[PDB]
């Protein structure tokens, strides 16, 4: 049927009544607290909308309104970052001197001696040095003064206001019906063509008209005050012609397919701008133009109201083959009747995308004066890897929640989903094996090496100077990408990244990017990554495939998604639920990504980053110790953790002291987590009994009876403090180190 | 009719036809008024006025409005007052437009009294002659306003001696006016132009007065079709010719456009289409004011010719059947 | 149009449109807020005023208006006395407090209908359709404005005098420009006012006619001609007022821009040039540096844009007064 706007008017009357009725949304919670378990359950169930109401339409409306809420808080945050840039930063000083001045946009108040944290960051400014790369973003945007940031910040607060109103309006006042929400073809069309396509075209516009000219003048060493305001490039064409002659041709070459007339401001240079060590704005312009066209074309695929276009259901139903029975039949119903099926997908692939972004942004630094800002480089890579890893585990969680709650046998009979359930023992047994194989033939090589080195047998080690394990395939791919410009990418001048090959590119004294040579230490660490990813997948996939049932618990779907166990019987059934697989996958996600960011940190500091002599000799931050040290655990303990922790532990009485405190604080929160993970509810409830006795004895026993946390909450609190403590430790470590050496 | 052909729904009607056209007039005066101030603000005293993208202020400067000698332009106030007057005229016309559309009646069958008062029908050839009549009288008067501006209301700028001059000898004896049927677009003296608009005016009032008192002859009824689509097609044809002639005058004529306020020479080049490109290849930008007014109105004239053809093919009958059943046969 | 129409929170102030008591309360509140702005930002500008460096660029848009009335200035805008500004700031602030108290009275404490409160439409009650009491309201308001014009005439003739840029000093006018042959002359020569006696004589002619208009609008009821042409609806009379204020705003913005006496130039930038890009606006002259944009540029542009949006207010409310429902327009 036809995609159309159809809403109910005034579905939910706006009133503070329910604000004064905590747990109104759940029938069980509505009765009120009897024990302290109620207080936890309130927060635990708050956003679990499927348990509020059965009605999919009411759930869809709650989700749509909540999203306007989350867009509002993210816009408040982004507006705040830009406002702090406008008011409490050395952005204007940093523009004048990017190489010397250190980016800072957080000033601490003088109280209890914490003003020490306002260090000398350059540009006659005292504040906390920021590692979020906002200054490099704003320079890329072509922002050259505090007033432009103020305008952008205020604009953001108005957009955050609009997003709040939208969320209130689209819930309380004009709530779309389920019909509206289930127009997946129209949504994909509008999100591909407008959100991504027109967003990318719009941005190409800004790049071509504002960013490229302003950045070109700044790279030509023109003073920030002397550079014309971005509107002067539109109003005064002559200024723009002088930088990019192609604008002389006007818009006729676009309409007459004489596109070579724009070859000066729409380039395919490759490599990096040698002044800034970032990607060329003219390459970025052409990228966003090319992206925009491909998206606007792509988003005319799905049939809406005019017959032309694909129906996704028919595409899915037609993709079946002799191994997969009914193939992708019934998956359209899964993805259009379950929000959890969509959230699973979108978290899995947005998480995977965020990790791709992490890799692509370090190797091809897109912003001016990012590549040489080693603190920003390390921090944005690590940040986006972490966000990626959490989102992926979220994908798996909501995949398991779908399997328990929203999976229908009738819809999903002899389809790809049904058939994976029927060989899940074959999937998990094989994945179990490949995990053990990778574990032995990746980690076991480190243990072999540690032992050989310890026994004074370096000739018997797995190393470049001993038994070599050269990553020949990755080495071969690096070569192909290095030979690409002029060859298999004829109209490229440089490679996409200097990481693949070409020359050392240097900005100031420092290496922006150079070839990242792969050897035995790179082969070993890559097979550690493969191992730690395959084990995380084993846990999460086992979680999703065995969420509904197993050979142990046939009726696991009836027990639900999040239950602690089915009792000490059958030998003991602790942590069989899909929730408990997510819990265990988080530790393995944490273990996996920890080694990824450690790999990145050490490899970049030893083999890429460093100073460049006038002659052209590169002196690396840790002097290429990775090749010989990163092949033993002792080498990681000594030359990475021990060596590079010197800055964080020696930070007291300086501007980095905060990272020293965060480092210990995080070690504490991590250790605190072991209380929750190693212990059980039974002990704590019995201890609370005695404490409750003493409160009873003095007539201070609370009406809301104290209870030990639930078995599940114990685990949830455990893994929360473990991840917080562990990640925060590395965060403090990375900052204190890279803000000293980088 | 569909949404895209939604303005064809009030084609007949009465009140919305006045409203839609008085709105276009309000918009046209708003363009005339507001972009006067735009061109005043964008006009730099230095650099000759041709390449500054000015297509409105030169028209005022041609009428000898604060110019001086050799287009030096001392006074900007006369341009501002004209800009203000057309802008206030836009406001009252805009108010009058949305009155007749929304507030006023959507039919004039019982409003004014009769077809002579203000009502009209497309088929009836008596009141549409009266409308044409009074419109020719207004155009006739509008031509005599320019004659007024020439004779002693300031005088008009001449490119012969590059100054604002007062004409006091209009070119009578239409032996030269009939002479200018072949010697047109080579007008080199202002007395000939003034005498031209005098001859246009006195005949246009003479045409006007004749169209009101008399009804078209059965010869006219037999030849020309009295249909809203047909009279639109005749108008599209009339404007197309006007546009092509105006485009030619803009290109070749050196007096009616005083050269120093514009580029100066335009050569007719043909590749895929005819177009007046440019002379001296205007650098530091591209295309003079004259080049814009010549080409834009030529292309508009060509598309209005395609408008004549399209609407005239629908004028012979309805042709909404003959386009579809053209191939469905 | 249905009789029991209910408006949302965003159109929530349309709910008391008719009513009676809340209409007084809502407008006495606006008056209290307007006087609070007039009173409190006097002290703001006094505190922010630096004696040295010319007070065009220091963002003073209230104190210059007082300084124009020859109010502790001296010679060549030297500004000797700051105390008279503080007292005016205090007086408008105490007027705000009593108007605020009067506002909250009529809204909460006082009755929500005046049908049986005061006695009749003559006493203090009002109805939109009836053209008899709304003429009385217009009348007494014109009398007050007429008196308020004669206060400025008072300030000119006897109470200190007004500052002139001719000789750059506070001067007392003792020869007001009578003979309205010059007042009709100033229908074209307006915004080029070069002498204070002409301005004083102008406000004298405005005042004596505004009292004369006021007194007439009480004693007589509009002719059936008026009833036939103009519509007596609360939305219609609002639209006429929005139109009236829009014109006032545009005229005031022009006088602020071009006139060099009514704003004595030394307290401001001095020249404002009308440029057009996307909208008409009075940008600035001599490009005021070390901040940006003179006080004159602010008073000119702000009131021009306010005038334009009040014109969009006139259109919106006037289209709703005649009987255009936009809801059925977006439906088909
Ligand atoms: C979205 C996240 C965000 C975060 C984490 C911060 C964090 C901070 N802000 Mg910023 N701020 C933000 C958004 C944010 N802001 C936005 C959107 C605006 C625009 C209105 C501002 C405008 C702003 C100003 C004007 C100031 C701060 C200040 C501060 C600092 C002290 C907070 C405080 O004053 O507590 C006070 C405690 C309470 C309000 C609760 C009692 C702190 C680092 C202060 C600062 O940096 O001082 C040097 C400061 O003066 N912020
Ligand atoms: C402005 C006034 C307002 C009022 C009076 C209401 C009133 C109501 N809302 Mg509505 N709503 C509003 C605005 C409002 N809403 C807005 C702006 C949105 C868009 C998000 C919504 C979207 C919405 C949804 C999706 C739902 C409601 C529901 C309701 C009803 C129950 C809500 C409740 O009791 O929880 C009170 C809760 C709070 C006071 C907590 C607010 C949490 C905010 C939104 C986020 C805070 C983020 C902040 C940065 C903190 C981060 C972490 C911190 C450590 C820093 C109640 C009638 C519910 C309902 O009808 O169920 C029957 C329901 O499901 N509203
Ligand atoms: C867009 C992303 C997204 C969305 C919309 C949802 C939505 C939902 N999730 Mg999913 N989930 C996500 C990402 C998301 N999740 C990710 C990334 C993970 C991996 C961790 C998960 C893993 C997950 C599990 C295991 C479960 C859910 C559940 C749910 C449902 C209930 C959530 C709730 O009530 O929280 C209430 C909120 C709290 C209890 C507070 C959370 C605070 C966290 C633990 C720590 C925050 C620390 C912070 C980062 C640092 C500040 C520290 C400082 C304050 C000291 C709801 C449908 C639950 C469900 O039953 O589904 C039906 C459920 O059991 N999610
Ligand atoms: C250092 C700590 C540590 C170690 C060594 C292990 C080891 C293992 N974990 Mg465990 N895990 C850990 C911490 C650890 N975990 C923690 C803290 C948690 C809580 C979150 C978990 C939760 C967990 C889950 C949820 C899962 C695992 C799984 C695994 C196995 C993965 C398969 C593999 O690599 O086999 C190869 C073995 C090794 C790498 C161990 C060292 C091998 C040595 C170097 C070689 C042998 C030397 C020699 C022959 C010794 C014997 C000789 C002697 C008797 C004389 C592996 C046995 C997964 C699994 O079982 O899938 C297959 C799985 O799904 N673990
Ligand atoms: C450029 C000037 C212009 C002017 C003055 C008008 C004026 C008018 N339009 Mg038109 N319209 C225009 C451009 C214009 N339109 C364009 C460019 C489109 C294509 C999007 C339309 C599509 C359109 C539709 C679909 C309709 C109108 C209608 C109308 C009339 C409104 C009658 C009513 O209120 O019901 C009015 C005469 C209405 C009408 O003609 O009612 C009989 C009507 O239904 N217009
Ligand atoms: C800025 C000055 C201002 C003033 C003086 C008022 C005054 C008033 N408002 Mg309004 N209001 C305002 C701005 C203002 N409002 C704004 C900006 C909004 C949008 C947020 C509203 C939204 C609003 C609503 C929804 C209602 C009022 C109502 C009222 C009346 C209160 C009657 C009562 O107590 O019951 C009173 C006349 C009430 C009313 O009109 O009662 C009949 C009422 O229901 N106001
Ligand atoms: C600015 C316009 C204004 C207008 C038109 C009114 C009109 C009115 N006032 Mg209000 N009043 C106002 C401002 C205004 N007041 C202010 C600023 C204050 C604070 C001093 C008050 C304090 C006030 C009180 C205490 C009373 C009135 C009363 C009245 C009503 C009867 C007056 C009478 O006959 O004795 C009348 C509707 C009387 C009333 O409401 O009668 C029941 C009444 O008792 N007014
Ligand atoms: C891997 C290649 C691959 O996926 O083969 C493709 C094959 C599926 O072939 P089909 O032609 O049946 O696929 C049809 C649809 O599923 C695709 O639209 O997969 C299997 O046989 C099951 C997976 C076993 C994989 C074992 C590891
Ligand atoms: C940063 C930020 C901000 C801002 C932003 C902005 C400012 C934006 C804008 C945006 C934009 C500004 C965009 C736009 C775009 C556009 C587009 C996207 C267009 C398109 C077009 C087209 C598509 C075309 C077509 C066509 C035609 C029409 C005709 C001819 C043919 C063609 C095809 C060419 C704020 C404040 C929010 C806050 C936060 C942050
Ligand atoms: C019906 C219709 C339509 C149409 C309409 C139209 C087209 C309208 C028009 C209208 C208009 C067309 C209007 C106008 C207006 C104007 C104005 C608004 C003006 C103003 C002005 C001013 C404001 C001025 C002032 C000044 C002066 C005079 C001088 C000094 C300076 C100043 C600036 C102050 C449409 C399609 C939409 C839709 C459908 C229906
Ligand atoms: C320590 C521990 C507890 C005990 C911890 C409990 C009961 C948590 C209680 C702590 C909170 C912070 C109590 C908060 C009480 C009041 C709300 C505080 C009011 C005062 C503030 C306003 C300052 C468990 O219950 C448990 C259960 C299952 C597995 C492991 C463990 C576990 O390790
Ligand atoms: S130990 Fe805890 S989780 Fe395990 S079976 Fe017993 S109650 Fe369940």
């Amino acid at each position: 049927k036809k995609a159309r706007v159809i809403v109910d008017k005034d579905p939910v009357p706006t009133s503070f009544e329910k604000w004064a009725q905590p747990g109104h949304f759940d029938r069980t919670l509505a009765r009120g607290p009897k024990t302290t378990t109620w207080i936890w359950n309130l927060h635990a169930l708050a956003h679990d909308f499927d348990t509020h109401t059965s009605d999919l339409e009411d759930i869809s409306r709650k989700i749509f309104a909540a999203h306007f809420g989350h867009l509002a808080v993210v816009t408040i945050w982004l507006s705040g970052m830009i406002f702090h840039g406008a008011k409490f930063s050395n952005y204007e000083a940093w523009l004048s001197d990017p190489l010397n001045v250190r980016p800072s946009a957080q000033v601490v108040w003088p109280i209890v001696g914490q003003d020490i944290l306002n260090g000398d960051v350059g540009g006659g400014f005292h504040g906390i040095q920021i590692t979020s790369g906002l200054f490099q973003v704003w320079r890329g945007w072509g922002i050259t003064n505090s007033f432009q940031l103020y305008c952008t910040a205020i604009g953001g607060l108005v957009l955050a206001g609009l997003f709040l109103f939208a969320g209130w309006f689209h819930y309380h006042k004009r709530a779309p019906k389920l019909e509206w929400f289930q127009n997946v073809e129209s949504m994909l069309n509008h999100h591909l063509q407008v959100l991504l396509g027109c967003g990318s075209l719009g941005w190409a516009g800004h790049l071509i008209h504002v960013s490229a000219p302003i950045n070109k003048l700044m790279d030509a060493g023109v003073a920030v005050k002397d550079i014309p305001l971005p509107h002067e490039f539109i109003l005064n064409k002559s200024l723009l012609i002088d930088l990019f002659p192609g604008f002389a041709a006007g818009l006729t070459p676009f309409f007459t397919l004489n596109w070579g007339q724009y070859a000066d401001f729409l380039t395919f240079k490759g490599g990096l701008n040698p002044v800034t060590g970032g990607l060329w704005m003219t390459d970025i312009a052409h990228h966003h133009l090319a992206i925009a066209v491909v998206f606007i074309i792509a988003g005319h695929q799905y049939r809406t109201n005019w017959g032309i276009g694909h129906s996704i259901k028919e595409i899915l139903e037609n993709h079946k083959g002799p191994f997969t029975g009914e193939g992708h039949k019934g998956l359209y119903e899964n993805l259009t009747t379950s929000w959890h099926a969509q959230l699973a997908t979108n978290l899995a692939f947005l998480g995977s995308l965020t990790i791709i972004i992490a890799h692509h942004m370090y190797a091809m630094p897109p912003y001016p004066y990012l590549a040489t800002d080693y603190a920003t480089q390390l921090c944005i890579f690590t940040h986006h890897i972490w966000i990626g890893g959490f989102l992926i585990v979220g994908g798996a969680a909501h995949a398991a929640i779908f399997m328990v709650r929203d999976y229908d046998p009738v819809v999903n009979q002899n389809n790809v989903l049904d058939r994976v359930i029927r060989h899940r023992d074959a999937i998990i047994s094989h994945l179990n094996w490949v995990c053990i194989f990778l574990g032995f033939h990746s980690f076991g090589l480190y243990i072999h090496n540690d032992t050989m080195r310890a026994l004074g047998r370096p000739q018997d080690m797995f190393s470049d100077t001993a038994i070599q394990l050269q990553p020949v395939f990755a080495q071969w791919v690096q070569n192909l990408h290095t030979l690409a410009p002029g060859g298999t990418a004829p109209n490229a001048l440089e490679p996409v990244s200097y990481a693949f090959g070409g020359g050392v590119l240097a900005v100031g004294g420092k290496v922006a990017m150079m070839p990242i040579a792969l050897g035995t230490a790179d082969f070993l660490i890559h097979h550690i990554h493969a191992f730690t990813i395959h084990v995380t997948v084993l846990i999460l996939l086992k979680g999703v495939l065995f969420a509904r049932s197993s050979r142990l618990i046939p009726d696991k779907a009836n027990l639900g998604f999040r239950f602690p166990c089915d009792g000490p019987g059958r030998g003991g059934t602790c942590q069989v639920s899909g929730w408990d697989h997510v819990f265990l996958g988080l530790f393995w996600m944490y273990n996996s990504l920890s080694i990824v960011i450690f790999h990145f940190s050490w490899k970049m500091q030893s083999d890429v980053w460093g100073t460049v002599d006038a002659a052209g000799n590169v002196s690396h931050i840790t002097g290429g110790n990775f090749a010989q040290s990163a092949i033993t655990i002792n080498g990681w303990l000594r030359d990475f953790l021990w060596a590079q922790a010197s800055q964080v532990i020696n930070s007291y009485g300086s501007a980095l002291s905060a990272y020293g405190l965060m480092f210990l604080g995080a070690h504490f929160v991590w250790a605190f987590s072991l209380m929750f993970l190693f212990s059980g509810r039974g002990y704590w409830q019995e201890l609370i009994e005695s404490i409750v006795w003493a409160h009873n004895k003095l007539k201070v026993a609370p009406a809301i009876q104290p209870r030990a946390l639930s078995i599940t909450q114990g685990r949830a609190v455990g893994v929360a403090h473990y991840l917080l403590g562990g990640i925060a430790t590395t965060w403090a470590f990375f900052h204190a180190h890279i803000l000293s050496v980088g | 009719y569909d949404w895209w052909a939604g303005n064809a729904r009030f084609a007949n009607l009465s009140g919305l036809f006045i409203g839609a056209h008085v709105a276009q007039a309000a918009l046209t005066t708003l363009w005339a008024g507001a972009f006067t101030w735009f061109e005043i603000s964008r006009y730099k005293p230095e650099i000759p006025m041709g390449e500054q993208g000015l297509i409105l202020l030169p028209h005022l400067a041609t009428l000898g409005f604060g110019v001086g000698v050799s287009g030096q332009v001392v006074n900007t106030y006369p341009y501002f007052v004209i800009g203000a007057l057309h802008l206030i005229s836009s406001a009252v016309l805009g108010a009058g437009a949305l009155f007749h559309t929304f507030k006023g009646p959507r039919n004039l069958k019982n409003t004014t009294g009769s077809a002579r008062k203000f009502h009209f029908e497309w088929n009836d050839p008596k009141q549409l002659g009266l409308i044409l009549g009074h419109h020719l009288l207004f155009l006739g008067m509008a031509a005599l306003l320019l004659v007024g501006k020439a004779m002693f209301w300031g005088g008009l700028y001449d490119a012969t001696t590059q100054v604002v001059r007062v004409v006091n000898h209009p070119t009578l004896n239409p032996f030269v006016i009939y002479g200018y049927q072949t010697h047109f677009a080579s007008v080199n003296n202002l007395e000939d132009l003034v005498g031209g608009h005098i001859y246009v005016g006195l005949i246009l009032i003479g045409g006007g007065i004749w169209h009101i008192v008399k009804e078209p002859l059965p010869w006219a009824k037999k030849l020309l079709i009295f249909s809203g689509e047909a009279i639109l097609s005749y108008s599209l044809g009339g404007i197309a010719l006007a546009g092509f002639v105006a485009a030619y005058f803009c290109a070749v004529n050196t007096l009616a456009y005083p050269v120093e306020f514009y580029g100066a020479p335009l050569e007719l080049k043909f590749g895929v289409t005819p177009y007046f490109a440019d002379t001296v290849k205007l650098a530091d930008g591209g295309y003079s004011a004259r080049a814009w007014l010549a080409n834009a109105h030529f292309f508009l004239a060509f598309f209005f010719l395609q408008g004549h053809l399209w609407h005239a093919l629908r004028a012979i009958g309805v042709d909404f059947r003959q386009i579809e059943k053209s191939l469905n046969a």
